[PDB]
């Protein structure tokens, strides 16, 4: 699961 | 309008420097000072992001087995949803252009660096279309940078 991998990165930054 | 041309010129400077490692010598556009620096902040930004995660970034790129201007429109799916679940932030735009700067990267290395062009302009359109209202809000690319602004 990309979209999830990609939106936790970008709540942390 | 002139929010997209910004969003593309910008985004397409990041995206095909990073994968030339050839910073264009031309003059930006209207606004040349706010691209500048958000140029700046993706660069500076970007690095972050793609050095924390690389493990992951390639995993997602080995999932997606991108080398043809069509699995870029996979791609597109994958990232208006990652904005599916009514949360949007400056993080997740800066880690969606950061996870692009990263494929295009790729697609240089494969010999398809002409699809780099397609790849900006897929990211654009989630930023100017997608999310549009939020951006605006948000004061575009001025909000963008300030958020990201380096302390003194
Ligand atoms: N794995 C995923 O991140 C992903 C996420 C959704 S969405 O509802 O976040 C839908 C499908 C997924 O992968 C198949
Ligand atoms: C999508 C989860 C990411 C995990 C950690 C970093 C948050 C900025």
């Amino acid at each position: 699961a990309i979209a999830e991998q990609l939106r936790a990165i970008g709540d942390a930054f | 309008d002139e929010l997209y041309r910004q969003s593309l010129e910008i985004i397409s400077r990041y995206l095909r420097e990073q994968a030339t490692g050839a910073k264009d010598t031309k003059p930006m556009g209207r606004s040349g000072a706010t691209s500048r620096k958000a140029l700046e902040t993706l660069r500076r930004v970007g690095d972050g992001v793609q050095r924390n995660h690389e493990t992951a970034f390639q995993g997602m790129l080995r999932k997606l087995d991108i080398k043809n201007e069509d699995d870029v429109k996979s791609l597109s799916r994958v990232m208006i949803h990652v904005f599916s679940d009514g949360v949007t932030n400056w993080g997740r735009i800066v880690t969606l252009i950061s996870f692009g700067a990263f494929v295009a990267k790729h697609l240089k290395t494969i010999n398809q660096e002409s699809c780099i062009e397609p790849l900006a302009e897929s990211i654009t359109d989630v930023l100017v279309r997608t999310k549009r209202d939020w951006l605006v809000k948000q004061r575009g690319w001025d909000g963008f940078v300030e958020f990201f602004h380096v302390e003194d």
